[PDB]
RNA sequence: CAGGAUAACCGCUGAAAGCAUCUAAGCGGGAAACCUCUUCCAAGACCAGGCUUCUCACCCUCUAGGAGGGAUAAGGCCCCCC
RNA sequence: UGGUUUGGCACCUCGAUGUCGGCUCGUCGCAUCCUGGGGCUGGAGCAGGUCCCAAGGGUUGGGCUGUUCGCCCAUUAAAGCG
RNA sequence: CGGGGGAUAAGCUCCGUGCGUCGAGAGGGAAACAGCCCAGAUCGCCGGCUAAGGCCCCUAAGCGUGUGCUAAGUGGAAAAGG
């Protein structure tokens, strides 16, 4: 749902690389 | 543009139309008034007219209030309120120490009551808010008139500010719009009002030109 | 505070140390605030002394 | 050890700041670092060190892009469904003084520091003001080239 | 461009005058004002035309070159004839007629139905069944020309209603 | 009013302009007019 | 009721792009939707609003820097019949 | 796209998360039942089919099964989906 | 990282990896966030130099310099297709 899709794409922030725990 | 009086309820009682119909109708006494201040742009930023009614003896009065109506240039009164007009030509009308009576109005001319409620003391909710109760029998459990749910569970979580529940009610101004005005005594100087207006024996009430249709 | 006293003395906070460094005065980021509350006068005179000892060009390659 | 304000060694100024055909954010970003007294070389965030402003002529103001009728300046009552919007040009059109108020109050910390700093600021939307009695200092806006 | 690049005629029985950005016209018929957009100057021939330049060929002085041109040529004819239109109306019992500054139309309604003149622009009836409306702005002829136009919802089976001169309307038959 | 995500030219005298961002072609055929939305 | 600005839609003048086009400059119409307009609360709105009238004066103490205590005017409160 | 039915994972709670309907009482979204405004029709007109914008207010009373669901009896504009 | 079971679904499960971390790990970085980036705590010092990230104000540092793109708040949510 939202919830799913936001964590997912707030991972592409480039302060973390794009690899964070969790998806 | 919109012109007002000060008066007393005093009770009701019958008339007969001269179409042979029936209406009751309030009988309300618009004693004489006497106007104090004038309330000009430039000076206060709107317009109106202070009033002012009754009858009281001078050592009543406290001595602040005394030094301002004789200042004003008239004697002690009671109760004093205002009308707010619209514009500048209207309030040129009127003047200080003028002296104003029930016959300003004319029969057939709709109006407005302004006046307080009644004391009803602290009340049920079934009463103040006219709630429906619960089955009186097949198993009640002291529920019989306690209105019940209230709100949600965990979401959100409170009681929704704004709820309708217990709590006192009545003395509280009340108006209502558009009466009708049935016959107007000069002698006795009282109104005959179609209708019931607000207010309890021997109260305050203004009464105003008609905005909605007038 | 340094940061507040060049630019009210007019000249900016990086290029006040950049000028620093290369004159080579190795003093203090606390003599240099207590100097500054204490003589803008002395204040003064290293600003200007910076600004002298600057290079033509921030912008060159170099 | 580092010098330390005293009871009475502070002292304050009046300055005046035009509005006249400027940018918002750089008004802003002024009167916030006017507000605070960062110029001043007697900085301390427990005391406040800062310094009176004007502002003048707020109906003037420009701002830039299709703001006009895009953006949106939103509050709440508190009760259920209370929650009603408004737009700059309404905004602008009934008051003036409102949209500079609220920018420079939400430029400023939040806390009681904050708080009690924002009765340093007065802002008028006329060409006048009645506190010409106190002599303020005209201020404008400049760039320290680097 | 190539519509604003041929300069603009002007008659001698027009006044023209200049003052920064703005421009008036003084003429028999009456005198108008303009405010001109500020990415394109405007220029008077002493041959007695208008010359307007454009400073560089990008879209939007590409854009407003043509505009400024064909807006000044429309304003300058105005002044100099000016703009009228005439209106015919179709069917079995529709009536018009002219009570001083105001026009009252009777498509058929219960009701009579009423328009206001605005200033500029006058009114004018040579038979029951065709009209006329003159005025100087073609941009308010134009308007109220719309506005009369829009009285009655259109009718593609009887044709009833308000038509232009040269305009014809589609037509297709109810066979039940 | 047709609307539907895409539109086309559907016979020759259908003609494609550009209103405040939305794409829409006009045609003398009510038929042929449509708005993408 | 009436007024103001809007969504869906209907438009006038118009090049880019010799034509055309409700548009990129401009100007218009268009709803129980939005803002005033109806009733009520409301200056603890800390920018703590505005117009008026009333009294604007008697002492002592610590040490004269202010503060504290006592005695008063305007007014208010307590008790009493409701 | 929605996570609202039937489903798959066992990650928080077995020194306790008390359970389907009904009664009373709300609050919210629009994927619109009427009330409102438009357009296209294999639109004479009444009346119909479809699409677009729109969440201010209302949405009955009874018979049958505990029922949810469902069928039926009489009007109104409707006896809306969550 | 290379694989099986699964609907090429899961924050699912089962393998292999001189593989990292947490578990048994403080600081700084991403608003909060054990498993991501830098970096391994003997103690004191009102001293200097830096990685990751930042330099309009909140909040320390550039409303830095030179050359180009943006009319969409795209910047600051995603595909067939037009
Ligand atoms: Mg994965
Ligand atoms: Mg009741
Ligand atoms: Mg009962
Ligand atoms: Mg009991
Ligand atoms: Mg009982
Ligand atoms: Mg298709
Ligand atoms: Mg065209
Ligand atoms: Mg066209
Ligand atoms: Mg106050
Ligand atoms: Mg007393
Ligand atoms: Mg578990
Ligand atoms: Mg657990
Ligand atoms: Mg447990
Ligand atoms: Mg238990
Ligand atoms: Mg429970
Ligand atoms: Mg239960
Ligand atoms: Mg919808
Ligand atoms: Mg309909
Ligand atoms: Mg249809
Ligand atoms: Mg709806
Ligand atoms: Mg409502
Ligand atoms: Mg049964
Ligand atoms: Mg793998
Ligand atoms: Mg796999
Ligand atoms: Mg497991
Ligand atoms: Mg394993
Ligand atoms: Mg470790
Ligand atoms: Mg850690
Ligand atoms: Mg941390
Ligand atoms: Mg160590
Ligand atoms: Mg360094
Ligand atoms: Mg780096
Ligand atoms: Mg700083
Ligand atoms: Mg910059
Ligand atoms: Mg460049
Ligand atoms: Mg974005
Ligand atoms: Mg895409
Ligand atoms: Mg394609
Ligand atoms: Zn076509």
């Amino acid at each position: 749902a939202k919830r799913g899709r936001k964590k997912r794409d707030r991972k592409h922030s480039k302060a973390n690389h794009g690899k964070r725990p969790n998806a | 543009a919109r012109k007002g009086i000060l008066g007393t309820k005093l009770g009701m009682t019958q008339v007969f139309d001269e179409n042979n119909k029936v209406v009751p109708v309030t009988v309300v006494k618009a004693g004489p008034n006497v106007v104090t201040r004038i309330r000009t742009t430039e000076r206060d930023g709107y317009s109106a007219v202070q009033l002012a009614y009754g009858e009281i003896s001078p050592r009543k009065v406290i001595k602040p209030v005394a030094g301002q109506f004789a200042a004003a240039g008239v004697n002690p009164r009671r109760h004093v309120a205002e009308l707010r007009l619209d514009d500048e030509a209207a309030v040129a009308e009127y003047e200080v120490g003028q002296e104003l009576t029930a016959e300003i109005f004319s029969d057939g001319a709709y109006v407005d009551v302004t006046g307080t409620s009644k004391g009803k003391g602290f009340a049920g909710t079934m009463k103040r808010h006219g709630f429906r109760g619960q089955g009186a029998a097949h198993g009640a459990q002291a529920v019989h008139r306690r209105p019940g749910s209230i709100g949600g569970c965990a979401t959100p979580g409170r009681v929704f500010k704004g709820t309708r529940m217990s709590g006192r009610m009545g003395n509280d101004r009340v108006t209502t719009q558009n009466l009708k005005v049935h016959k107007v005594d000069a002698e006795n100087g009282v109104l005959l009002i179609k209708g019931a207006i607000p207010g309890r024996n021997g109260g305050l009430v203004v009464v105003r030109s008609a905005i909605k249709r007038g | 505070r340094i940061n507040a006293a060049a630019r009210a003395n007019d000249i900016t906070y990086n290029r006040l140390i950049q000028g620093l460094k290369a004159a080579g005065v190795e003093v203090d980021r606390k003599n240099l605030a207590e100097l500054a509350v204490s003589d803008p006068a002395a204040f003064t005179a290293l600003v200007d002394v910076a600004r002298a000892a600057l290079p033509e060009d921030v912008n060159a390659p170099s | 050890p580092t010098y330390t304000p005293k009871a009475g060694d502070t002292t304050r100024s009046w300055y005046v700041i035009d509005a006249s055909d400027v940018v918002l954010g750089r008004l802003a970003s002024a009167a916030a670092t006017l507000l605070r007294g960062k110029h001043k070389p007697t900085f301390t965030p427990n005391v406040d060190g800062g310094d009176f402003v004007i502002v003048i002529n707020a109906d003037k103001i420009a701002v830039s892009g299709d703001k006009l009728t895009k953006k949106f300046a939103y509050r709440h009552s508190g009760y259920p469904g209370g929650l009603r919007k408004r737009t700059i040009g309404e905004l602008l059109e009934k008051h003036p003084t409102r949209v500079v108020e609220n920018a420079i109050i939400g430029m400023l910390p939040h806390n009681k520091l904050g708080r009690q700093i924002q009765k340093k600021l007065k802002v008028y939307a006329g060409p006048d003001h009645p506190h010409a009695a106190q002599q303020p200092i005209p201020f404008e806006i400049k760039q320290v080239a680097q | 461009s190539r519509i604003g690049k041929q300069p603009v005629p002007v008659p001698s029985g027009v006044d023209v005058t200049i003052n920064g950005q703005n421009l008036s016209v003084k003429g028999p018929k009456g005198t108008l004002t303009l405010d001109v957009a500020e990415p394109i100057s405007v220029s008077r021939a002493e041959d007695g035309a208008i010359v307007v330049t454009r400073p560089d060929d990008e879209r939007r002085s590409r854009s407003l070159h043509g505009l400024s041109r064909t807006l000044i040529a429309n304003l300058v004819t105005g002044v100099t004839e000016g703009y009228t239109q005439k209106m015919e109306i179709f069917g079995v019992g529709y009536r018009v007629q002219l009570k001083g500054q105001n026009l009252e139309f009777a498509l058929g309604y219960s009701h009579p139905v009423l328009i206001e003149a605005p200033e500029g622009i006058t009114f004018a009836v040579e038979s029951p069944t065709k009209f006329s409306v003159s005025g100087i702005d073609k941009q308010k002829v134009g308007q109220i020309s719309a506005v009369i136009r829009r009285l009655r919802r259109p009718d593609p089976y009887k044709g009833k209603g308000v038509r232009y001169e040269g305009e014809q309307i589609r037509r297709k038959v109810g066979k039940t | 009013m047709k609307v539907n995500p895409s539109v086309k030219p559907i016979c020759d005298k259908c003609r494609v302009i550009r209103r405040h961002g939305r794409v829409m072609v006009i045609c003398s055929d009510p038929r042929h007019k449509q708005r993408q939305g």
